[PDB]
């Protein structure tokens, strides 16, 4: 048998992981038979730290839990209610672990938007109708921190839309102290911002449809604004009114629209907060102090770290976290070198006249995360073992000698294990490695003095049996030389795969600004059932505009967005024609989202290469989608500035070259993220033009297309359009 | 066998109204619609109205109800535009134009209108001399705009710089021709003047100095 | 009134090359029309019904579209096209139009011809006294003129359009001062930042 | 040549036809190079009305002209912009025939709503921003008659959506008096009536899409509510009020939710209004009349007309407009029969006991209209020729004697001409008759006493010329036996059918409560080009639900859509297969709104009977759909009536017997009438049952996905489709 469609669909081969919530500096938390044990690493025991039972006392309903860091209650959360891409509704019992029972006096309310544990020490903070609360104690009347609060207006401890979406990847904007004196939020106020509207048609005893509107700042539009402010916790009382003290952001940003971009707790009287201007090739990390008599806190810019970019934008996607040592002196930080790689450099609190910082790390590769930062050693992952840009590895460097480095995962196994993630104990003396591919994921548990393998967490051997009948694709991740530079792809072949034959080719591509879709990793997916059983050649290349080979290669399509990526996708497909087991008469091309931007630039260029292709939800014109993501890579759409080329990289504009090719058009209706509107006028001017191409809408499916039904329903309809492209059926 | 041919310049104090005509032969006068434009100095054209010459039926854009006014003649085969209660917002140049039942598809000389207080005022025409040959002929000092400059009657070659500029009321036109070493040195070339406001024609030569 | 918008103002191509020309309105509109006007001088009908050619219109010219876009192609553009031309509508009452594409021409380029030009005697009679300097004949329009008096730098500036034939500009340079003030200096100068050196141009004369 | 797709889309052959507006006994207008010439017709001679240059003071933006009756002023239409199907706004300007002028003062406002003349003379009444206003004289002021207009709220003199897409067919809710004292008017408020919204995604360089909304009621919901008003413009001045009369609607209908669903002025003190309840199995028309002393217009009980309808609902659709003699004691309108079959009743101004009227015609054949009435003759068509209920015939009936009842049109060419519509001039002299079928249409002018054509005005000979090279289809109208009945169909057979040949078969289905198929019409449409080039049968049936047959066919889905008709397309279908001509193993069906309704209850029923099939626009649930077109077939959505059926007459509910065949679905964005939705949970339904099927959005259109080029576009998308299933 091969690798079927309904085997994709149905899950019937299930990649496992494991899953580990580290407690401890030796212990941590992981599930077994919906029962929550503990292991110790110290020793190799376990223990029954929260049973089923307690689980089952709210049905099907649990839909996961939050231990507190000093293990004396557990958050218990139910009735989930998805919103957008991170954020939610839940409701919350708090369970004592001594005592065995539930916390029924002053509970949590219906709807809660947020909830936290502190640091440390048990105490909590949530967001309900976008204000926050604070709850010393699980038993205690919680206290008011905000009434401002207002649906879709105001947020307190909230992001809202393109917050949640584009800046900090979560929800929550909310930020416990170390040791839980202080309680730091954001505020933002949409009242500028235009609604995006849309029909939810709902079940279909809804007889008249609903319109959902959501604030979302477009291309130029009146943008979101922000505070930001810290509550004392620690005096909080119903006797007296709770003031939050307010942190104005830096002077060089204020004068104009600008953005919060990351908040980091130093001490229990040092917090930095990055800032950063509407247009992102300015930053300012601002490290401010508690002034304790005036009750103010103090951002002098004497401890103000700025950060710019003179080709493109500030960090990937926004300028990088701040590591702070243990006594808040000095600070490790991804940057951008003078080479345009970014590495591991350290500044102090204090800024140098020209803020130059030690780079710790230098060669043509780029420092990925910053995961563990000790005393005296600095654990963090990159891809410089075999020069491989789409490979992981874990790396340890000592602070005191920065020739100490020590490659902790590379040899451990080089066929098996060239992609690695890494969970690291609170003080870093044990961590979890997640080896991701290219062959079957592995979970280890390992020492950190030793780099002893303590036991295998999951081998995936149960994964292993079931695919023993099944003809297996390969991977081949490597690279071509355009213009005496290295650009890499991956080829999903089909099994046993033959240099003699030719076979038909899919171009699988995202190509964002700082994507990567040639890695190492290991992926079951719709790909694998195209080589496995319909004999498909499925391929991705990272041109220009990819991520992690440095700002030469990244920021090179800079205020130029749908160009070069474009040219380079289309290359690429040369190239493989070049290679010689290519059908060139059989040559497709799919993305999603930007992925389905660059299909039908790919589509609109008239290169003659590609015979069909599926664009699924693609952006079509650059001022449809949000301001934050769109004027990092463009500019505003102003003739000022970017106008021009804003009105030249529009999908609509190239309407009459789909003449010589077979394109299908998919998009959900209830999209917030990239709105139907982006394929709307796709079709409406591929009608105009009289062009002929196939199209489909999912009801109610948002960005991700994920309601089981809607799932299996498109990429069967999409194998039966490759199907026909390619003379298969 | 279509002439569209407009009246001359026209200067005129603000208050006062003016009447340009528009002849039309060659074709059967009496079929088809007259339409009159506007163009400020720069802008954008603008329509003023129009007038079935048969009946005498008018149209006008809102914008000009009361400004102008469209009459025919048809034993003259001339239309007319009166344009009353002028002021410094109505200097413009004027256009007639035929409507063929599709679009405007004969179009006349155009009529330059100013609207303004001074009173008209006659050129300096002063000749050039240098002391590859490029010599010149400076016009300076007038008001109404129109001074047609021609060189020996006749003769359109590296003639540039015409336009001119308005200067504190005085225009101050210029006006150029190059010729070879061996045709003008030792032999005439004189510059063509003409102003109708003031009736003044002038004739200045290029004298080696 | 439906405002229509001329996409774009001046569009430079060279002879033989494509061009096309788009008009944008408001709302929608369903007959499209075409003029071309030459500086000093009236518009002419070109194109009438979207695309159809007048009466006598050359068959190098093609027009298109329908709704809040039309169009017009030039096909190998001569010299003589250089004008600009106007789009019309008139499918909704008010006709009206969309504020000129500049046609303009991209060919090889050059320099000035700069002479000089001091006061005539008919001039100095008339208790004042015009310096005059000409630039007869470049394609690089932009440019940067300053005078001096004996070292030490009420001035005019005039341009010419392209020409039907050899697209070509012009410009000539004025200086107006009195008679008296004009006798207590010597030396005149004009000078030219024009696109050949970015170091000042030489012409001058002295009494 | 074959009758190429390319053909019907760049409509390279133009149907012609002669569209004439009679101003008198003996005169019409007509439209010549943009001209217009009057035309009388006891000469033979024409007179220019209007030339051309005149339209052209306004350029190319005129849509329309209005002569008044008196043929001294003349209503300029401009600046269209469409609305819903009948509703627009537009500008207006009045020329001055005698002088060869326009009026400039007091001029019509932009966005008029609506505008009409007076019946006699020159009065003119329009409405603008939901108020109606009066000019008595082109160049006077504007008598402001209503201030409640609102937006969406508030109607003074027009329909709201539901009303002119279901009752009037109009935009227009007013009504001159016969001598122009009185204009009456309806009021609607839609407050309460729940809104539907959906996106409108405009031109690419909207940033932000907008929402339109519209007051709508959808089946069971809070439905507009009415009142009539009649007011004096003969009294109307700046220095008093203006009041309006209000006229109360009768007893019987006020007790619940009800409707006004026709008007006619009987005299200058008489008037005619039409009511209707909720549920629409009665209806009364009132007499109403003026009293001159106390300014109120009485309606009594007496002159109250009921109908009613125990098997289904009242009229085709609605109930029918009643003709008044000129003394206004007497009318005329089309009733059921005691057989079911549709005839003239004579009634009076009073009613007789158990509300008795006089049939002056009978038969198994039914009136379609009544065109004209005399002092001695009533002119009407009718269905009975041939007994083919989709041939159209004129009619002249004597008042006296209802046996001298002549056929006026049946004989002048029986092979070319089969359906004819006819317009009669002011007092019925002469009459214009329009042959539309089987044969190229063909457009006549006719006195009255002897049949006599005098001219021929349109015998289509250009497009005669222009089709002479191309392959054509023929259509065949025919009937099959089922249970002791006779249910006729139409096949546009490809050219000289072989019926020796097994050819592949395409349904081409609507089939709507009083809806006709099969007819004697002359179409050149898309269905003859699949049979021209593709070599397909286009068959049509009118099987139960259908009209122009006796109400025992059309009232047998009452409260039951979804049933016996779609079921009857199966059987058809079945009869067309035992027929040995149709290919079994090649056989769709496709529809529009209610054929898209029909078609994809059709393809879900398992009948097995059909590859594939494309509903475009439909229906998928009747509560989806709005209140008076609903309600008058399927009741209320209600345990107390009808919601079981309403639950199961879904297309959702057959979604897993799609896996049988393959489906192509089909829907405009903007669609205000079936709104997407209805295809939106369609798809909704195929998706959670793991069906695969093909679909086609069209942005911004609306139910008639009108717009030139997606209008090419839609039908290549399914000529395509019908390639791939077929071929």
């Amino acid at each position: 048998r091969t690798y079927t469609l309904a085997d994709y669909l149905k899950n019937t081969f299930r990649v496992k992981s494991y899953s580990l919530r580290w407690v401890s500096d030796s212990e941590y938390l992981y599930k077994q038979e919906n029962n929550i044990l503990l292991f110790n690493a110290e020793h190799g025991n376990s223990s029954i730290f929260l049973e089923n039972s307690t689980f089952e006392i709210f049905g099907d309903s649990i839909s996961d839990y939050s231990v507190s860091p000093d293990r004396l209650f557990v958050l218990l959360e139910y009735n989930y209610v998805k919103q957008w891409r991170h954020s939610y509704t839940a409701s919350y019992s708090i369970y004592d672990l001594n005592k065995r029972q539930l916390i029924t006096e002053e509970k949590i309310p219906n709807n809660t938007q947020w909830i936290t544990w502190s640091q440390e020490g048990h105490k909590l903070a949530y967001v309900w109708k976008n204000d926050i609360y604070v709850k010393i104690e699980p038993h205690l009347p919680s206290h008011r921190i905000t009434s401002t609060g207002k649906e879709n207006v105001i947020f307190n401890g909230i992001n809202d839309w393109v917050y949640e979406e584009e800046i900090f990847g979560a929800y929550s904007a909310l930020w416990w102290s170390p040791n839980g004196t202080f309680l730091a939020y954001a505020q933002f106020n949409d009242t500028g911002v235009p609604l995006i509207e849309y029909s939810f048609y709902s079940d279909e005893s809804l007889q008249y449809p609903k319109t959902v509107w959501i604030p979302y700042p477009k291309a130029g539009a009146v943008n979101p604004t922000v505070k930001f402010f810290i509550v004392n916790t620690d005096s909080l009382s119903s006797t007296t009114t709770t003031i939050p003290m307010q942190i104005t952001a830096p002077a060089s940003v204020t004068t104009g629209d600008h953005y919060l971009c990351d908040v980091a707790w130093v001490s229990e009287d040092r917090i930095s907060l990055q800032w950063l201007r509407r247009i992102q090739n300015y930053s300012v990390m601002a490290i401010c102090d508690y002034d304790k008599t005036t009750l103010v806190w103090n951002c002098p810019t004497t401890q103000e770290h700025i950060e710019t970019s003179a080709t493109g934008w500030c960090g990937r996607f926004r300028p990088a976290e701040p590591h702070f040592t243990s006594d808040g002196s000095s600070f490790y930080k991804i940057v951008s070198d003078k080479d345009g790689y970014k590495h591991i450099c350290q500044f102090q609190k204090d800024r140098k006249p020209e803020q130059v910082c030690t780079f710790i790390t230098k060669g043509a590769w780029e420092v990925i995360s910053i995961e563990a930062l000790t005393s005296d050693y600095l654990y963090y992952i990159s891809n410089e073992y075999k020069e491989m840009p789409g490979g992981r590895n874990l790396y340890k460097i000592q602070l005191t000698d920065h020739t100490n480095k020590k490659c902790l995962s590379c040899d451990l196994n080089p066929e098996r294990c060239q992609y690695y993630s890494v969970s690291l104990s609170k003080e870093a003396k044990y961590y979890q490695l997640g080896c991701r591919g290219p062959g079957l994921p592995l979970y280890t548990l390992h020492r950190s003095t030793d780099q002893k393998e303590l036991r295998v967490l999951e081998d995936n051997s149960a994964l292993d049996k079931m695919l023993q009948d099944v003809q297996m694709p390969s991977k081949k991740l490597d690279f071509i030389v355009l213009n005496e530079t290295r650009f890499w792809y991956q080829m999903i072949l089909p099994p046993h795969f033959d240099k003699s034959k030719k076979y038909p080719l899919l171009i699988d591509v995202y190509a964002g600004p700082c994507s990567q879709k040639a890695d190492a990793a290991f992926r079951l997916n719709w790909a694998t059932y195209l080589a496995s059983t319909e004999n498909i050649i499925v391929a991705s290349f990272d041109g220009r505009g990819s991520g992690y080979q440095g700002d030469k290669i990244m920021h090179a399509i800079n205020k130029r967005l749908g160009t070069l990526e474009v040219e380079d996708q289309i290359e690429a497909a040369r190239q493989f024609l070049k290679m010689g087991f290519v059908d060139s008469k059989r040559v497709a091309i799919w993305g999603w989202s930007y992925g389905g931007y660059v299909t039908s630039m790919v589509l609109g260029s008239g290169s003659g290469v590609f015979k069909c292709g599926i664009a699924v939800a693609p952006v079509s014109r650059w001022e449809y989608y949000d301001s934050v993501y769109t004027e990092r890579y463009m500019g505003l759409p102003t003739p000022e500035d970017n106008l021009d080329h804003y009105r030249n990289s529009t999908v609509m504009s190239r309407a009459e070259n789909f003449k010589q090719v077979e394109y299908l058009l998919i998009h959900g209706t209830a999209d917030d993220n990239v709105h139907f509107q982006q394929s709307a006028q796709i079709s409406k001017a591929l009608v105009d033009a009289g062009v002929d191409f196939q199209a489909m809408w999912y009801t109610d499916e948002d960005h991700g297309i994920a309601s089981s039904t809607a799932h299996q329903h498109i990429y069967s309809h999409m194998s039966h359009f490759l199907q026909q492209c390619f003379s298969l059926r | 066998e279509f002439q569209l041919q407009q009246s001359g310049p026209e200067l005129v104090k603000p208050g006062a109204s003016v009447k340009i005509s528009c002849k039309a032969s060659g074709y059967s006068f009496t079929d088809y619609n007259i339409n009159w434009m506007k163009q400020s100095n720069g802008k954008s054209l603008e329509w003023i109205g129009v007038v079935i010459p048969k009946y005498g039926t008018t149209n006008y854009n809102q914008k000009f109800q009361g400004k102008a006014t469209l009459t025919v003649d048809q034993s003259s085969s001339t239309a007319y535009i009166q344009l009353n209660s002028l002021t410094s917002e109505d200097s413009a140049v004027y256009y007639c134009t035929r409507f063929r039942d599709v679009f405007f598809d004969v179009w006349g000389t155009g009529t330059t209108v100013t609207v303004s207080s001074a009173k008209t005022t006659a050129p300096s025409v002063y000749p050039l001399a240098p002391v590859s040959v490029t010599l010149g002929c400076l016009v300076k000092g007038y008001f109404p705009e129109p001074v047609t400059l021609t060189w020996n009657s006749g003769s359109s070659s590296g003639v540039h710089t015409f336009p001119a500029l308005l200067q504190s009321g005085l225009y101050t036109l210029s006006s150029s021709v190059t010729v070879t070493s061996n045709t003008w040195p030792s032999q005439t070339i004189t510059c063509n003047v003409a102003h109708p406001a003031s009736s003044t024609k002038v004739d200045k030569k290029i004298v080696p100095r | 009134q439906i405002v229509l918008s001329q996409s774009p103002a001046i569009l430079s191509a060279s002879p033989g090359e494509k061009v096309t020309m788009t008009c944008r309105a408001s709302s929608s509109v369903n007959n499209m029309h075409w003029y071309q006007q030459k500086p000093g001088s009236s518009p002419k009908p070109w194109l009438h019904g979207t695309s159809n050619l007048a009466s006598g219109v050359p068959v190098r010219f093609s027009g298109s579209g329908s709704g809040t876009s039309f169009s017009l192609t030039i096909s190998r553009v001569e010299a003589e096209d250089a004008a600009t031309y106007f789009c019309q509508q008139w499918s909704n009452h008010p006709p009206t139009f969309g504020g000129g594409t500049k046609l303009e021409i991209d060919r090889a380029d050059a320099a000035p011809t700069v002479s000089i030009f001091p006061p005539s005697s008919e001039q100095l009679t008339s208790g004042g006294a015009s310096v005059v300097c000409f630039l007869n004949n470049f394609y690089p329009k932009d440019i940067n003129v300053k005078w001096k008096i004996d070292g030490s730098e009420g001035v005019l500036n005039s341009w010419t359009d392209q020409d039907s034939k050899d697209s070509t500009y012009s410009m000539s340079s004025t200086l107006t001062l009195t008679k008296d003030e004009y006798e207590r200096h010597n030396s005149y100068t004009c000078e030219a930042t024009h696109k050949t050196s970015t170091s000042p141009i030489v012409k001058s004369f002295n009494r």
